[PDB]
């Protein structure tokens, strides 16, 4: 048994903290309940970021139009400069884009020492003065409210001055237990101060992606197809985004929401606050691909997009069908496992067993039990000591906006056709029977199941990599996509298989061993 | 490609872009993976770790491990010794290290964290089992930088480690500064070719230049054993090979155990790498070998023959103190003009040597700046021109939208595979140095002339 | 740039444009000067002896010397004996080597000249001082290629020098090949790293990669010594690297002096390394050592490391048969294709050397040539292009019309600096290989792609 | 003395023979003879190259839009395969260009056993099918005549049935004793078989470059300058030449020769021929750019253009004033020794005096079919009527003859013909120049010795070094040269 192997060797105190977090999908308990959320052990070496990575990093820096200042010592800027591949083009062909520079206040010891505001203050106009951006971001760092920086109210009195929004976030590190933190800190701001705020008219048939961040050009794979069959695609969070088009987030009909742990917060205020529904967008892999667009074509209801939707799979497809058959007849009867953030893991696996590998541990930095076994345990969860500190924001019903987007007669025979609006049944749904996952795995972990399954890939990160493939063992980076992509969409789902294919064939992983042993 | 640069210089006191210097841990987490069987550990939240480990892989194409104490808003308030006490309880029985070499971060110094207490209450408690052992160095992000971070932690070692206990070794102490794996591997093959025995610490080879054998080892084969860290108070003299990275722990060393210590530059080109020639022979007597002065006639011949291209070129470089002070002198001696000449890490140091050695050329007109970043350098170079750029991966950004030719050099390069198995130090590494300055002068200049100008011959 | 060359091919059998190959006596001039204290001489009229003088000037950076008959039209009637033999008076009387190696033109070929009978006739007349040596090989450059021109000198120092005494000296010997300075030091590095005694001959290291100190010597410290190439028939093994370079000399001393041999690849890559190192283990018994196989494993680390963009890249190479054998496996090795391969040196063994590995790879589709030209293969990439280009110097036209990334590797390379410093051999020339054509592939990413494709690591 | 120095080394009969080579040039002796043209001593480590250099690889394979054949074993093609540094760029932008290209018949034993006139016939096919070119031209190489190939009957015969013209060159390399050889066998066919066969029209004020190659861009520069004050480049024979202004050659009214010792035969021939007058052109260093452009002026007597010269030399000289002081400043007081081919030793030792450097010894490798042509009845013409040469001589302008390089050179300079390694090394070793000015096979040499050694056929791979730019970049490069820092970092420390 694979759990009891994994826990064996960690001292008691640890082991029955851990045990909680690993779980088997089973036919009498296909949805088993996961520990998830908590602390990290101290030692136990771990993947996860912080808050400031989630914010800062992960869902704000995307924004091309946008300084994003990062208020703290240099590390927290240098270490966001460039390694999230978010793809970013000049709007126009003309607008700015900051993609290329990272900003901060690169605190001193005197600025621990007497406080940081007046520094920030200098800084927030010297970007100002020198760029002229649609709008100022300030991200908190480790010791930004230790020493007493108030700097919401340093954006407030900056923002009054320059004419333009500057936007304050509170994502200091050690805030929450993972990168998910610093998300739920960005989608509070970004909901109350950004979203509704722009004036532009809603074309027909628009849409959002919201959670998408254009890694290695995704969003623009998505684009093509979607714009291809009809939709407009109004904005996407953050991928790619300027700053007025987060502003008018509002003008559309259907949200769809690629990452959910992301940015599940803003697809529920948005549905509150102006009526518009969402449902669960999985671009990766062809099965994902196609059940996300015939779930967009039936919301809407349209016998031209719907016809449309089936034209362009089926040619999409028919243009890929040869690549597919190859990526089966040179992978197929080999077994992977995948450690990821807090996303993607079923599409992934799913992809992965179209060419027929098996996927058999599934590993996650940071997933909450809403992402593993569904919305419907939000209820029964409670909040622990370490991230109840973040505010829970709450909306109403803006009077002059909101809109019955779909009448509720037509949501209810959505529901029994089984499109899930505004609904996310969980990661765990989906997989296969016998899956074993670890919510927040580390390195012991990983290496057990190294030794005892002896995948013919894993697939993880930039500090497991190596380690996986000093063993021999191929690891694809399923977060910065080994410097390629996209891999999302029907030219993705080629492009991960292309590069896999050419991984696992490397003449060198059958040179290892020199001829004299 | 770096659209939003302005031509013109506006004043700039408060905000930083595109830093020449990152902070303090990872250097000394770099300096913890050159002691063998080493777990380096992060006091403090652990976005600081994952992304300290990450550019070290980056750089490296390898492996690089550390544990981290993972702070939340319990310990901002609290402070972290619950959290490290039960660090080191999982860290010796999951991963079983020899020694734990612990470094702080911005929260733990803002908050004062006491950890020479927290490491006494740990071997009272019996955490720390028989023979392991726990170090620490403090590591402030908002002082210095990266550099500093490296030289902190060697310092921590000496603390902890050094011992005089009479039985002299006839070894000299070198400590090699904040330079890569190859350099390092250059260093020590020099030492055996002069037959002089030797310590060197930190010692990155085998650990982030290792070689595939289909087995993972957590802790590989390289790094300097802790006896021979002990030791090093026993040796007849300390070699601090760049003073900003080495010269705390070489000073350190000398109060502690009384082993005096001599300053060194980081040993790049002609004369720096000649001045560590004559150190060696100066301390032990030894000749040099007839396969150094070959080496050195080789780089020789090499500036001749290659001299065309080199004389009078405009440089602009960017770097650590140490490293940028020895390749600026060694500019100077190919016949070429540093010209920008940037550090990020602070200091008076690297002003009034650079500064220096551009007075003794004859050379005005340099721009020389500590504290300096690479926005700064792009402005200037709109402003006036260069003909060669020389930095870590940030510069390829510059060299794109200017057309310049580019060297990458120094920490990180995250963007060409091999620079870990290459030296920069000493007469062999100046050549590999002289290879590529004169290789992207040449691509620059076949690549633009005219099909008329075409040439066979160079 | 190359306008001229049509896409559509008409077949040529006369006409040889760009060649791949060049005449005999260069490669006869370069084994003697792999000799101490030898005056390598031109047997035929001046031109030759300039212009081969001149290439090896061009890719070494260094001094050729080198005589010659200087044969006038008089010469043309009634041969060269004369001239021999008034040269040879002049030689040593102004230039004093130890040892004259004479080799020959197309003209004295065409005539028929006797160089044996011009020896022994200065040997009774007297004009060969007491200790010193004349030699000769015959060097038709009708025939073969420069490679061939090697060979034939080797033949020619095995013919006039090898003896076997009966007193053994436990050596072996290995014949390098055409290969560079480089390239014979790394071979005896492994030599001396597996704790094993040879003679390299020839050996051009010191000659032809040499230092500058001050003074000019006309004969440069390296080159095997006329004690050792006599020694060699009292040794237990030869190893013959590369079998159009080295087999002939290697067979005339198993017929001469009872050497037994082996032959094997020019080791460049990881199967013809492995081949070299198994055989120098097999024959003394010698373990190899952890240097070696640290060596190994970091080239191994290296094509693992960059792989995704070596796989399926498809590259065209150029060059002599030996090299371009063992770089095709090595290019197969690192899981790229060799899609057009070309020498102009002829012989059988190259085709079905590269037929073969390509099959076992199951590679289609790729075009191989012996006796082709780099106009031919400018045609085959106008047709379907490639990926890579490895060739000498001649190359970068082909480089510079189709946009071809672009590793100078052979001979000769007149337009780079230091490349005479760098192995291609060996697991060390390996990793140089990995690195140059990364870089390459790489760069041209970057310079082609769009700013919003642009990228920090890769 | 130094001759005495240099002589003593050498075996008696060496000795007697090589003393009649190196002369040293006086008040009391203004010219004494030199022995010159004699054959090289075996075993002597000379520079010299062959007569098929001289033909293909010096005079003919310039011109950029013939198909240059080799026929010969590989090498003879492989060495002149860019080496040589004539310049060329497409005619109007769109002519035919060969300059990235060699072509041979790559002999074989059987076409030394068999013959090779077959060989030859089927790639003189190839390169007209696969190139249409304006010319082919066939070059012998050592074992052409004694295979018994009759290259002249091939290439008539292919001539003919392709309707281009083919020309054969017998440039074997043991013909002569030098490059020079090979000069006058491509002069001959030249004169003969090309010069005059054009039909286009004259221009005013038209002139040739004659011995003029284009090395590094020299050509273009010299142009610059000459089209500037308003002539009209008729034709440069042969650097970036098209085969169709070598046939227009006769368009013109002067010709200014360059290298005399290489195109000597062509002046003389279009003089005889065609009555153009030629005069000696020194476009080498300020003192000679500006003799030669007054000399010219001299010829067409034309007020204006005679205006215009000192307007253009004015201001020419004012541009590069500062880059001429500077070279002064850092130069002067140092010596020199130079090693040339065949020609331009007196133009760079002036140059070098105009920056104050000494030179101290002239080196050469090799300065010095017999055809004959008779006045072209429809074309030849006086240019310069009959006593309008007289007064031109009168007034300082050798009008169509030349003194001889070394009348022109201060006293004390010593020449050495034929110079060898011994002898070089006997003028390092005794009179230690800063500099000895040389080529690629003792660029290396001199510079292990610590002395710097600019190469004055390849210009270092940089040009031009003629005309007033040309100063400039020689100048330049010689200063970059001296004050590199490595020169004295030669001895290690612990020495
Ligand atoms: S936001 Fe999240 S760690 Fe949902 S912090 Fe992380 S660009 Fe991962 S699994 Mo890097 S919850 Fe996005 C993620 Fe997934 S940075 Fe990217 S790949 S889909
Ligand atoms: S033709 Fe002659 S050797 Fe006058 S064979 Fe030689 S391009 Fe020299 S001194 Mo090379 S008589 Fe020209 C020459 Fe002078 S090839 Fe050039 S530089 S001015
Ligand atoms: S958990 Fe996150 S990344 Fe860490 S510090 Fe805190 S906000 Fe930032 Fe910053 S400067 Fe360096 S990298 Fe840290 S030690 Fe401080
Ligand atoms: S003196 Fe001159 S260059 Fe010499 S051969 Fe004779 S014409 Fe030619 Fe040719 S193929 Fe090689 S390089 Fe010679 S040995 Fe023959
Ligand atoms: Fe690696
Ligand atoms: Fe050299």
């Amino acid at each position: 048994n694979l759990k009891d192997e994994i826990l064996e060797k960690y001292i008691p105190k640890t082991k029955k903290t851990r045990s909680g977090h690993i779980v088997i999908k089973t036919e009498e308990t296909p949805n088993p309940e996961i520990v998830a959320n908590t602390r990290t052990v101290p030692g136990i070496i771990t993947a996860r970021g912080c808050a400031y990575a989630g914010c800062k990093g992960v869902v704000m820096g995307p924004i091309k139009d946008m300084v994003h200042i990062t208020h703290g010592p240099i590390g927290c800027s240098f270490y966001t400069w460039g390694g999230r591949r978010f793809k970013s083009k000049p709007e126009n062909g003309t607008g700015l884009n900051f993609n290329e520079y990272v900003f901060s206040t690169d605190m001193q010891e005197s600025d621990i020492v007497f406080g940081g505001v007046n520094k920030l203050k200098d800084a927030i106009h010297e970007a100002y003065e020198m760029f002229h951006p649609a709008a100022i971001g300030v991200y908190a760092t480790c010791p930004v409210g230790l020493i007493g920086d108030d700097i919401l109210a340093v954006a407030a009195t900056a923002s009054k001055e320059i004419g333009i929004p500057v936007h304050a976030f509170s994502c200091e590190g050690y805030k929450g237990v993972s990168q998910s933190a610093g998300h739920h800190i960005a989608n509070n701001t970004v909901m109350t101060d950004i979203i509704g705020k722009g004036n532009k008219e809603q074309k027909k048939y628009s849409i959002n992606v919201l959670g998408e961040y254009n890694i290695g050009g995704d969003a623009w794979e998505m684009d093509r197809v979607l714009e291809k069959i009809g939709y407009h695609v109004n904005a996407t969070l953050t991928g790619d985004a300027t700053y007025e088009k987060v502003q008018n987030a509002d003008k559309a009909d259907l949200n769809l929401v690629q990452c959910h742990r992301s940015i599940n917060y803003i697809a529920e205020m948005m549905e509150t606050k102006y009526g518009i529904p969402w449902i669960k967008c999985n671009f990766i892999g062809v099965d994902g691909i196609v059940e996300t667009l015939r779930d967009m074509a039936k919301c809407f209801d349209d016998p031209e997009l719907t016809k449309r939707t089936e034209e362009v799979i089926a040619e999409e497809i028919a243009a890929i069908q040869d690549d597919l058959d190859y990526f089966k007849e040179k992978l197929q009867g080999k077994t992977a496992c995948l450690y990821v953030g807090g996303s993607r893991s079923h599409t992934y696996m799913n992809m992965l067993k179209s060419f027929g590998v098996d996927s058999l541990v599934a590993g996650f930095e940071f997933a909450h039990r809403d992402d593993y076994e569904g919305r419907e345990v939000i209820p029964t969860i409670k909040i622990d000591a370490d991230s109840k500190n973040i505010p829970e924001i709450t909306v109403t019903p803006d009077e002059q906006k909101y809109r019955v987007v779909i009448p509720e007669d037509k949501v209810e025979e959505l529901k029994k056709a089984g499109v899930p609006l505004s609904s996310y049944g969980g990661m765990m749904k989906e997989m296969h029977d016998g899956t074993i996952l670890i919510d927040d795995m580390n390195h012991h972990d990983m290496e057990v199941v190294l030794e005892k399954l002896k995948p013919d890939m894993f697939f993880a990160g930039i500090k497991e990599k190596f380690v996986i493939q000093k063993g021999g063992v191929l690891s694809k980076q399923l977060h910065s996509y080994d410097y390629n992509g996209p891999y999302a969409g029907f030219r993705g789902v080629v492009n991960f298989g292309h590069e896999l294919v050419n991984g696992i064939y490397t003449p060198a992983w059958k040179m290892i061993t020199p001829p004299w042993k | 490609m770096l659209d939003a640069t302005p031509k013109e210089i506006v004043e700039r006191k408060a905000l930083r872009i595109n830093p020449a210097k990152t902070c303090q841990p990872v250097g000394a987490m770099y300096a913890a993976l050159g002691i063998h069987n080493c777990l380096p550990h992060s006091h403090g939240s652990q976005g600081c770790c994952s992304y300290h480990r990450t550019v070290l892989s980056r750089h490296f194409k390898e492996p690089a491990m550390a544990s981290t104490s993972s702070f939340t808003e319990g310990a901002s308030v609290f402070g972290g010794g619950s959290n490290i006490k039960t660090a080191v309880k999982n860290i010796f029985s999951l991963y079983n290290p020899d020694i734990i070499a612990v470094h702080t971060t911005c929260l733990s110094e803002t908050l004062g964290d006491d950890l020479p207490t927290y490491i006494s209450q740990m071997e009272d408690a019996g955490s720390i089992p028989e023979g392991k052992l726990v170090i620490h160095t403090n590591t402030p992000s908002y002082v210095g930088s990266h550099v500093t971070g490296f030289a902190n932690m060697v310092q921590g070692i000496v603390n902890y480690l050094s011992e005089n206990t009479g039985a002299k070794n006839g070894k000299i102490n070198v400590i090699p500064g904040f330079v890569g794996p190859a350099d390092m591997r250059e260093i020590k093959r020099l030492f055996e070719a002069m037959d002089i025995p030797y310590i060197m610490f930190p010692d990155t080879s085998g650990v982030l230049d290792g070689p595939t054998t289909g087995e993972y080892k957590m802790y590989p084969e390289g790094g300097t054993k802790i006896e021979d860290l002990k030791d090093t108070g026993n040796s007849d003299l300390t070699l601090s090979l760049g003073s900003y990275a080495s010269d705390l722990g070489a000073k350190t060393l000398e109060k502690k155990c009384k082993v005096p210590f001599k300053t060194l530059r980081t040993p790049i080109g002609v004369s720096a790498t000649d001045e560590f020639i004559m150190a060696l022979s100066e301390a032990t007597g030894k000749e040099v070998p007839a396969s150094i002065e070959e080496e050195r006639g080789q780089l020789i011949d090499l500036m001749i023959d290659a001299q065309q291209y080199l004389q009078g070129k405009k440089v602009a470089l960017l770097g650590d103190p140490d490293e940028i002070i020895a390749l600026s002198k060694f500019i100077i001696e190919l016949g070429a003009i540093p010209k920008y000449v940037v550090t990020g890490t602070p200091g008076m140091k690297f002003q009034k040597e650079i500064d220096a050695m551009l007075a003794e050329a004859g050379i005005e007109g340099s721009k020389v700046k500590v504290e300096g970043d690479f926005f700064d350098v792009h402005q200037w170079i709109k402003n006036e021109g260069v003909d060669l750029l020389i930095s870590n991966t940030y510069g390829k950004f510059i060299a794109r939208e200017e057309n310049i030719p580019f060297v990458r050099f120094g920490f990180p390069i995250m963007d060409r595979y091999g620079h870990y198995y290459n030296p920069k130090v000493g007469y062999k590494g100046a050549i590999r140095l002289v290879e590529e300055i004169t290789n992207v002068i040449l691509d620059k200049i076949e690549r633009e002339c005219t099909e008329e100008d075409f040439e066979v011959v160079r």
